RNA sequence: UCUGAUCGUAUUGGGCAUCUAACCUCGAACCCUGAAUCGGGUUUAGGGACAGUGCCUGGCGGGUAGUUUAACUGGGGCGGUUGCCUCCUAAAAUGUAACGGAGGCGCCCAAAGGUUCCCUCAACCUGGACGGCAAUCAGGUGGCGAGUGUAAAUGCACAAGGGAGCUUGACUGCGAGACUUACAAGUCAAGCAGGGACGAAAGUCGGGAUUAGUGAUCCGGCACCCCCGAGUGGAAGGGGUG
RNA sequence: AAAUUCCUUGUCGGGUAAGUUCCGACCUGCACGAAUGGCGUAACGACUUCUCAACUGUCUCAACCAUAGACUCGGCGAAAUUGCACUACGAGUAAAGAUGCUCGUUACGCGCGGCAGGACGAAAAGACCCCGGGACCUUCACUACAACUUGGUAUUGAUGU
RNA sequence: UACUAAAAACACAGGUCCGUGCGAAGUCGCAAGACGAUGUAUACGGACUGACGCCUGCCCGGUGCUGGAAGGUUAAGAGG
RNA sequence: CGCGGCACAUCCACCUUGUGGUGGGUGUGGGUAGGGGAGCGUCCCUCAUUCAGCGAAGCCACCGGGUGACCGGUGGUGGAGGGUGGGGGAGUGAGAAUGCAGGCAUGAGUAGCGACAAGGCAAGUGAGAACCUUGCCCGCCGAAAGACCAAGGGUUCCUGGGCCAGGCCAGUCCGCCCAGGGUGAGUCGGGACCUAAGGCGAGGCCGACAGGCGUAGUCGAUGGACAACGGGUUGAUAUUC
RNA sequence: AUGCCGUGGUGUAAAGCGUGGCAGUGAGACGGCGGGGGAUAAGCUCCGUACGUCGAAAGGGAAACAGCCCAGAUCGCCGGC
RNA sequence: GGGAUGAGCUGUGGGUAGGGGUGAAAGGCCAAUCAAACUCCGUGAUAGCUGGUUCUCCCCGAAAUGCAUUUAGGUGCAGC
RNA sequence: UAGACGGUGAGAGCCCGGUACGCGAAAACCCGGCACCUGCCUAGUAUCAAUUCCCGAGUAGCAGCGGGCCCGUGGAAUCCGCUGUGAAUCCGCCGGGACCACCCGGUAAGCCUAAAUACUCCUCGAUGACCGAUAGCGGAUUAGUACCGUGAGGGAAUGGUGAAAAGUACCCCGGGAGGGGAGUGAAAGAGUACCUGAAACCGUGUGCCUACAAUCCGUCAGAGCCUCCUUUUCCUCUCCGGAGGAGGGUGGUGAUGGCGUGCCUUUUGAAGAAUGAGCCUGCGAGUCAGGGACAUGUCGCAAGGUUAACCCGUGUGGGGUAGCCGCAGCGAAAGCGAGUCUGAAUAGGGCGACCCACACGCGCAUACGCGCGUGUGAAUAGUGGCGUGUUCUGGACCCGAA
RNA sequence: AAUAUAUAGGGUGCGGGAGGGAACGCGGGGAAGUGAAACAUCUCAGUACCCGUAGGAGGAGAAAACAAUUGUGAUUCCGCA
RNA sequence: AAGUGUCUAAGGGCGCAUGGUGGAUGCCUUGGCAUCGAGAGCCGAUGAAGGACGUGGGAGGCUGCGAUAUGCCUCGG
């Protein structure tokens, strides 16, 4: 600064810590599934990365964001409850 | 050749999902008897960085 | 069987003495030196498990080494000061400096807080034994001079002063919305929920009549919450709240 | 009253005519003092300081002469310095002191020899002061170290007590 | 003190005090190994003073040196 | 205010009725540090085009031109690489740093011209002479301004020859330049003989290493040992022949 | 009295606010009006003013003159007020 | 002017070398410089200070004020 | 299959030396084929039991003082060295971040090991949007020379004649040098002191002004001379010319008057008696690397975009998805997820979602717009490259301290 | 040999070494300036410099290694992370 | 008698013409800086790197050379 205690030292250290074992998952928006696959047919990791909607070499979760009408089973992991509700409301099925 | 990030800045400031920076206020770690629960409520939280120094901070973290 | 004392006995060390055996001996003699007083070796004499040397540790340590040793400042120096609070200077919103004028603070309170209820002092005059104009008592004047925990201001008689009963809100989880301010930081907050003291209730209370009574950051410690737990289960350590 | 005394030329007296110095004495020692040595001491000293005979151009009070320079003539031929130039003075103004600005006065252009008042004259990035930075130095400053030093263990045993 | 200061500074003789019993202390060196010295307490090293004469007074409280080790405090180690 | 010319914002009407410009009107236009926008010029590369020994560039002068950084043309010198345009890329624009390297000025034909020993004259050499030469006077040191060694210098000695430069002037001469010649040792001073102070110092000790000290042995003179004296000569050498 | 906050009309090419990028300033002087220190002082010094000017502004006038008075230069004119 | 048979002067040859040497001590002398010599290397060191920064045009246009400073001759945020 | 450069009297494919291209090895030497030479091997494989033995000794590990590992002694792993104590031989040992147990991986304390990789004094060949003699290394020239310093070390400046030397024979001044006349040469304006020959500077000639007058040394007014020049009376000598004169007009000088305190730096304030500059010439100071970072203009694509390293290939083209930014955030984290967190709940509040000129169906509303599906086309984006301005680390605008 | 073995030493003979080398590498040693607007911890840096000692390249190396159940299976070097 | 009244340059200034010194700009290079590709990546007790000395028909330096001395022998072009 030039004459006083820098803002860095002045302020408190931000609380908390970072885990080393934070197995972060990628995100698939079920609405994006709706517009991407209105025909249903087949859904899976390979197809999603083939479209380029999600990163490779990682597990994916499904969001409750979006109106789902396409009746198709989804091959993926760690669906939220709202994802299962939307999936079975359309008439599809979750994997694990 | 390759940039550096000011460590203390990285250990005090947190960038949010958008273009905002927050500060953990914690003038509440030394002496707390004369400070009431009211003042501690005032300090408690993560307030937004003042716009009179974001223009410096963003280069401190980047 | 507080087992003093104590037989000797397992252990152990210390101390002491003695002994020679490592080791030392610019102590002697001889020899590879007929070219040597260095050196190395044989034998002998004497010191001796010491000392010295390596490791670890305490201590003395300007002999030597690297730096600091503040600033403002009516030049410097000496002197004196440095944060916070209150008044004036301040020019009638606020703000507004000077080695310009004046004073306090680095505390206090489980009652001097909160609540309900009640009262209005001082100074003055009259009368009054111990008692005096100078404690106490009555009467009359007296709408605030007294008082305000503490400096000063500002306000307080509707009383924030005084007296008394019960009590701990001297709480928890939040707090829209503002002032002020470069920033950090400070200040106020109706009102909401829990639960509860007071109060017949309506209602007040998230400390002191408000303004000073304090000090950011890092690191570390205490209690609690499985929050994580370097293969795993645990643990350490870390994390979160006070 | 001094190598030691600011108040102070302290006071008395000789020395001088006249002595803030000197010599001698008192002590009212701001501050004398015993090995960071006190008090004396013949001889000594390119030391310091006061007085005196003699002489003297040190002055009164300056003057003359000679010599190598200066000056001229011929030859060789530098330099520091250097904002420009056809470089007056006074009273004033102005960043306070003006050649350069205003109003006035005065001077024919040029050139040689002398003086040295000025041009904040030249040579030097103030050699006093202050601030910042660095060196060096001392120490009951702080933190470390070498060295000397203490203890234990090993090198290192036995016999006894 | 060449290159501003030659002195009232320095230095010696003399006088005191302290240390060392000998590959000594001290110093130079990390050690070896040298000096000190082919010497050794009437010698050597260090400090102050500075012929000669008269003299050199009192205080060990502070800070240092030296001797002691009652007692307290006191690290590592052993033990734990 | 008037009479005229440029410019930026804005208003209005047109061209793509803001790509960007065209026509008109109002108001605006001092400005340092400093922000923004558009520009001038030099060198090189690429592409296209193009002048040029019937004379390019650079340079000098002249006449004109743009609002500016600047340009064009004409003439002369000189004699071989440059112009126009769109692009790319910069060691890119000097007026100062008591700046650097080079060159040249003022001061200035001034000061200074190098001990308080002293030169003078005649003849001669020579284009030229106070300074060299040959004669003759005068003057000076004479325990040094004389004569010899070392150290040091390292051809500076001699002869012949030259006088652009140097010498604090000139200067036929010189310790300046060129060519050539010249230094003779059993006995002088050194090695062939040792040695002191002291250095190297295998072996050896110590030290992480590099390395340090030091014995033997060997080096190291101004020292100790060791045999020579006089005279003559050449342009020069001499206890040397 | 001034001054200040806020509101409603009016007038003015337009200033302002928030948001990003790049700088400077962070020594100020004098004069006018109010004030303290100082002596009723200073070309003194420390403050205040939505007071100016210089600084960064040329020109006129004050004899000359950075700070006062008038006056804010786009350029040219042998034109006026 | 002083010493000028003595602590003398001088030549030859030798040693001591940098936070070290030497020193009849002055803080001088060590290749004209010494309160730590010289050359090179790290080095293109550093400096809150000074000094210089090269061609033009057009528009617009500051401050010397507050808060904080091992700070007042600097810098940071704010103001313009 | 020769247009690569260069040389040759001015710019060369065909003039030359050369290149393309194709030849060329007695002797030596590196690699390489073959022979000799050299050297290993009269099998330990299959099976079973595990009573026996081994599997790297003053070592490991442990304690102590340290280094280094993101890791500064901190709870401190593993690795290394030093000092004392001092293990085991597979039912063992080490390690897996103090540590114990389980699980897993692997068997230290002996040795050797090519490739990928780092550098070019030095030797051929080649390039260069690098300089072209104050630059390039300092060294194009007697170069680490001369020179400075006892020494370690420091450390200069000087290029160009013309294609060819054709080097001015001869003559004349002059002591010579030097010069002149002739002459060579295209040119001597190419004479060893030599291409072009700048500026400061010195100097000659010449038009104008100047010896009674004070001012940064100029500007604006401005007289009269002088150079040049057009029209014209006129000289009619006139089929010539502008002689001279008037008038008019370029370019000098500029009598005399007004006006006006030099640049820069730094300063509250300067022409300065505040600093720096003697003049000229040349040189000399804001730039570069990095898929750095924020913002911006513009250009590719489009929920994408983009490759690095490395490979292939020849002019720098094509491959190459490992990786990065964006794509969902909050939260200390578990974990949850268009919500999430704190928290008893959250009514509240922190971060982020989704803003309609609005129709269909429809709750709400007189009108004004809220909402769920479809839609009157409702609101929309980053990424990569090249410049700009800034900034971090790199000597970082440049020079200079002790 | 010294003293008896015997050894150190001595003697004879046969091989190799030292020193140079611009840069690069390995092992060992080891500052300050500077930054931190002071400054010791820290950095600058295990750099400058030095010593040892090779090579044409060297060094390292063939698991008492990683991960933590997809498992891989010597080293070195570049780019990611 | 009074009044009007041109002229001079010892030497400067300004501008032109014509010359000197000096050696800058322009074009050039027998010379260099930095790089890609390919070799070589060592020499030396067999006396090396590097040097003094000395050698040529005629002063001296560089270059090459070493009492066989700007060279000798042999096989090659």
């Amino acid at each position: 600064e030039g004459g006083q205690m820098p803002i860095h030292m002045r302020l408190p250290k931000l609380k908390g810590f970072r885990n080393r074992f934070r197995t972060e998952y990628e995100i698939v928006n079920v609405g994006d599934i709706n517009r991407l696959f209105p025909q249903g047919g087949a859904v899976g990791v390979d197809d999603l990365v083939a479209k380029g909607a999600v990163r490779k070499n990682a597990l994916v979760k499904v969001l409750g964001d979006g109106k789902l009408t396409a009746k198709v089973d989804v091959s993926a992991h760690k669906f939220s409850g709202s994802a299962r509700a939307k999936i079975t409301a359309a008439g599809g099925s979750a994997t694990e | 050749p390759k940039a550096k990030t000011h460590s203390g800045a990285s250990k005090r400031f947190r960038r949010t999902g958008t273009g905002k920076i927050v500060r953990q206020k914690a003038n509440r770690r030394h002496l707390l008897e004369h400070k009431p629960s009211t003042r501690t409520r005032r300090l408690d939280g993560r307030t937004v960085v003042a716009a009179n120094d974001t223009k410096r901070v963003t280069s401190l973290l980047n």
